[PDB]
């Protein structure tokens, strides 16, 4: 009707977002070399 | 009954018409011939 007491209550909320971070990449990188060439081709119908 | 050797032998199938890969070809010629010599010797002994 007209009133509002001082009872105890609480609410719970959640969030779902993204964020950006910064790190140290140093100077020397990974020794990712290249070795030979690998291929795989097969023709069944129409094209290859 | 062998699968690793067959997979290694059939995994190349060339790429586009490159060189013969003399080192790999020599290694394969050595290993396959060495295996086949004793394989055929055992087969001949068994048949005899």
């Amino acid at each position: 009707t007209g009133f509002h007491p001082g009872i105890a209550f609480t609410v719970v909320r959640q969030d779902r977002f993204a964020t950006e971070q910064l790190l140290y990449a140093e100077r020397a990188s990974e020794s990712y070399f290249v070795g030979q060439i690998q291929v795989h081709h097969h023709d069944a119908i129409g094209g290859v | 009954a062998i699968a690793s050797e067959a997979l290694s032998l059939l995994s190349n199938t060339y790429v586009d018409g490159t060189e013969i890969d003399s080192s790999l070809r020599i290694r394969a010629i050595q290993q396959m011939a060495r295996n086949l010599r004793t394989v055929l010797d055992s087969f001949e002994r068994g048949t005899a």
